[PDB]
């Protein structure tokens, strides 16, 4: 039987009984708003006094603006403390990606029966860096390289970042810059620009965007945005997916012919969806996040297709103390045009490397150019003598990734402890093993038209691959090593069985 | 879009109930206010010897819901005056 | 120490004795050279066919953050060659930094810095030229820097 | 740069008001 | 001397030469300023306002130069500084609940500064953030207060 000093609530706590019932009770009421019940057991409950909070405080935020720390809680000063007010502040700082650790307490206010004191502690880490470096000599000259990303510039939280390059062959830059909060409900904005002049055929782009999205829900929120990019090119080299293209867009090409241009202006709309409940910034142990985005175009764009892709990936823990963690990976796209018109092939979808699927050469699963019988002055030795009318008098195969429509990937990664834990690694390093796999192909190939050579529309030739991974959270940024072996390769196909990246992504 | 984008709930002031607050008389000492309803979250900063018990709550997508109590009481802490305004104007 | 050794392939047949450190040996045929080598700190590296050259070297130790080491090598098609490594390391209550630098006659030389600072900053470069050669290096130097925040 | 912070001063309350009670911290003495 | 002949002294006074090479966790080995531990050189450079970080490194260094003055007149300048560098937080707080609305947060907020720091020109500034978030409510009397001791001042 139960019995106790309770406001009413007999309902419910019949509720709750149809061990450890006492704390689900004592979560109960600390929902209701008692943070002091004392439950005695046949169980008698003293519920004790309402409690309000007389302030909250921060310690540790020695670089981050105060702003940032109060806007992500949810119990509010001069109103009753609950439990869930407070612990849903704790998950949220954590989805910052800002703190090494997240602390709470309570404390009594002394002399104030009804009163407590709602303390945060974090400890800041450091992650923003900015490189440049130089290369030069007589032989070819001298090269730039600089730029710098922060996730939270100087504590205001922007996010931010200045990347570009100089040399004698291509010219990039990229610039962003995006506000988190730009209302006080959560209201985002940001958005980039960029130029990339590519002469080696030659390959100029340029353009901007600018996205707006919100928050719908505690755990979802929207996106959209617009943006231009200007295409022109000139003296491609002619391959039988190209000119496919070019055919779709009106254009005819001389046969085999390299002095040529093409230039497109295209205007695109910009949405996503998201989903994201995570503990952890950098290594979470439950939740799952999908983030869901695209882009379609709109009248007066040259070109006319649309684009989605979704990305997400769920953490299961094994261990109870969460030290065993199984985590899926799964990423899926498609696009088409619209009116007759192909995709333009610079939206082609890639696959392979270090960040997708482990032990193949970055950008190189998927069909290859197949390139046509000219003449230039690398025809003796330097130049690929096939796609010449010297070196080749019918369609040459070649290994050279074009990229496709549709391609799937995934994997399953077993998350294990570490060889040993030490204060420098306990928290900041992890091993897995993983199990990789995934698919590109193209659609709309015609194979009656090519025999002799691959059917790119089959998707059942699928990559995979295994191996074993190290991550490392170090003081100069997040840095990933694996080793994997390939057991499934087709002709045509890299390897790299030693990769390494920027722990980013 | 204003009427779209979540807004969490905020909740401020102190907790009230009917069945409390019909239990307040003019007579009872400030020590008995205080344990029947709690402690004053509001004071006049300025001398005034009154206490403010204010319960105000304004959910998202929602109006505001508010009512408002003035407790005033003389030097010898004896409460005079028991200002009820269930409902904002 | 030392034995005679013997090898056949599919009619010649290529005889020898390895004999013992400086340790040394020939080699016939049924089409002959010699060769030695030696693993004292200092090391020997001989061969010598019917093409020759030889490398010998030595870490020499000049202070106790500095030290010398030769590894001279000559090639015979005689193109005279020789390297000498130098370097110096150096430290300090909150940051330690590696320079080095050396001279490969033909002759290549090059140079570079590894400066290793408390938490946050890493930086360092290198510089070619060469000399005397039928091809030279002018100058072409490489450089990075990173601050992290 | 604190050597350029403007002087303090005390507020004064108009007739009939009564100032909070000053604290029992952040008391600076008049010195030389 | 040189700072530079302090670094080699250090083979060997201490609290000197840690301070002039910003070697503040080894100057507490004495245990007069820590100020130093409440700034940044790039948030110097840019003209980042510090008011909103944590001040809890000046409230220390606010009762060390309160035991040494219960250099002398230097400290004191200090202490005015230091005080009204802490009046700016409380400030800050309270412009972004009256953001947020949480009003009655406002208003305890502000008291508290009424009460600790009447002689800064924070308080100046904030006392009309009470005006405003009495005016959420139909609480009056105390507007009309507000609005008499702003005109006062």
């Amino acid at each position: 039987e139960v019995s106790g000093n309770l406001a009413g609530h007999s309902a419910e706590i019949e509720q709750l009984t149809k061990t450890k019932m006492e704390d689900d009770i004592k979560k109960l009421l600390g929902r209701y708003g008692y943070a002091y019940p004392r439950v005695q057991s046949r169980v008698n409950v003293d519920a004790g006094n309402r409690f309000y909070v007389r302030k909250i405080r921060f310690e540790g935020n020695d670089t981050s603006k105060d702003a940032v720390l109060r806007r992500e809680m949810r119990q509010m000063e001069g109103a009753w403390l609950g439990s869930d007010l407070v612990d849903q502040g704790k998950e949220r700082l954590n989805r910052l990606g800002f703190f090494e650790t997240v602390d709470t307490d309570t404390q009594r206010v002394p002399g104030s029966p009804d009163q407590v004191d709602v303390v945060y502690k974090v400890k800041e880490r450091n992650t923003g860096c900015f490189n440049f470096g130089i290369g030069y000599g007589t032989e070819s000259g001298v090269s730039f390289q600089a730029g710098v990303q922060q996730d939270n510039w100087l504590g205001t939280g922007y996010a931010v970042g200045i990347n570009g390059t100089k040399n004698d062959y291509q010219t990039y830059a990229e610039l962003s810059v995006t506000n988190p909060y730009f209302t006080v409900d959560g209201v985002s904005l940001g958005g980039r620009l960029f130029y990339n002049d590519f002469q080696a055929y030659t390959n100029k782009s340029y353009g901007t965007d600018v996205t707006l999205g919100f928050p719908i829900n505690e755990y979802n929120s929207l996106r959209a945005g617009l943006g231009y990019v200007h295409n022109s090119l000139s003296n491609m080299q002619p391959q039988v997916a190209m000119w496919r293209y070019l055919y779709s867009m009106g254009e005819h090409p001389s046969t085999s012919d390299q002095d040529n241009s093409f230039k497109t202006d295209d205007f695109t709309f910009n949405y996503g969806w998201t989903y994201n409940k995570l503990d952890r910034g950098y290594f979470p142990t439950d939740g799952s996040r999908v983030n869901l985005t695209g882009k379609v175009t709109i009248p007066g764009s040259d070109n006319e297709y649309y684009k989605v892709t979704l990305d997400t990936a769920t953490y299961v823990p094994i261990d109870d103390d969460h030290k065993w963690v199984v985590l899926g990976r799964t990423r899926w796209g498609y696009g088409d045009g619209l009116g007759g018109k192909e995709m333009p092939f610079y939206e082609n979808f890639y696959a392979g490397g270090s960040s997708t699927v482990r032990g193949f050469q970055s950008n190189t699963i998927g069909p290859k150019a197949v390139y046509f019988p000219q003449a230039s002055n690398y025809d003796p030795d330097y130049d690929y003598e096939c796609a010449t009318q010297d070196g080749a008098k019918d369609l040459c195969k070649s290994d050279d990734a074009v990229g496709g429509n549709a391609m799937a990937v995934a994997s399953l990664e077993f998350i294990t402890p570490t060889p040993f834990i030490s204060d420098k690694y306990a928290n900041s390093v992890r091993t897995s093993f993983f199990w990789d796999m995934g698919t590109v192909w193209d659609t709309n190939w015609d194979s009656s038209q090519y025999s002799g050579y691959p059917d790119y529309s089959d998707p059942s030739n699928i990559r995979m691959s295994a191996g074993i991974a190290l991550q490392w959270m170090s003081p100069l940024g997040p840095l990933v090593f694996s080793y994997a072996q390939p057991f499934k390769k087709y002709d045509g196909d890299k390897a790299e069985q030693f990769q390494f990246n920027i722990g980013k992504t | 879009l204003e009427r779209v984008v979540y807004r969490p709930d905020i909740n401020q002031g102190n907790y009230l109930t009917a069945n409390d607050v019909s239990k307040i008389r003019v007579g009872m000492t400030q020590q008995q206010v205080a344990y029947a309803l709690g402690t004053p979250l509001m004071s006049d900063p300025f001398g005034t010897n009154t206490w403010f018990y204010v319960f105000r709550q304004q959910p998202g997508h929602e109006g505001v819901t508010q009512q408002t109590l003035t407790l005033t009481f003389n030097s010898s802490g004896v409460l005079t005056n028991i200002d009820n305004k269930p409902a904002l104007s | 120490e030392a034995g005679a050794w013997a090898r056949i392939m599919s009619t010649h047949v290529q005889v020898g004795v390895d004999k013992k450190d400086l340790f040394t040996g020939f080699t016939v045929t049924h089409g002959a050279g010699l060769y030695a080598s030696a693993m004292f700190g200092a090391y020997i590296d001989l061969i010598g066919k019917y093409y020759a050259g030889a490398e010998a070297g030595y870490r020499y130790h000049v202070t106790e953050d500095a030290w010398i080491e030769p590894q001279a090598e000559l090639v015979y098609g005689l193109i005279g060659r020789t390297g000498v490594d130098v370097g110096k390391s150096f430290s300090g209550k909150d940051w330690k930094v590696t320079a080095r630098a050396g001279l490969g006659y033909q002759m290549l030389m090059s140079v570079g810095l590894n400066a290793e600072i408390r938490d946050n900053v890493r930086f360092g470069l290198e510089f070619e030229k060469s000399a005397f050669g039928k091809y030279n290096v002018d100058n072409a130097v490489n450089a990075n820097f990173r601050y992290c925040f | 740069a604190y050597l350029e912070a403007a002087p303090l001063a005390e507020l004064h309350a108009p007739a009939g008001m009564i100032l909070p009670v000053t604290s029992g911290d952040y008391a600076i003495p008049v010195t030389n | 001397g040189n700072w530079r002949q302090a670094i080699t002294q250090l083979e060997a006074d201490l609290i000197y030469a840690y301070y002039k090479n910003a070697d503040l966790p080894l100057a507490q080995a004495a245990i007069l300023t820590n100020m130093a531990l409440d700034d940044s050189a790039l948030q110097g450079f840019f003209g980042v306002d510090r008011s909103d970080r944590d001040p809890q490194h000046a409230r220390a260094a606010f009762s060390d130069f309160s035991k040494l003055v219960r250099y002398t007149t230097d400290a004191t300048k200090r202490l005015v500084f230091l005080k009204d560098r802490l009046a700016k937080y409380e400030y800050s707080v309270a412009e972004y609940y009256t953001e947020r609305g949480a009003w009655v947060a406002v208003v305890n907020r502000v008291e508290g500064m009424l009460r600790d720091y009447p002689d800064t020109q924070a308080t100046r500034d904030a006392l009309p953030l009470m005006e405003n978030a009495y005016r959420q409510m139909q609480m009056n009397a105390q507007a009309e207060k507000v609005a008499k001791i702003i005109a006062a001042n």
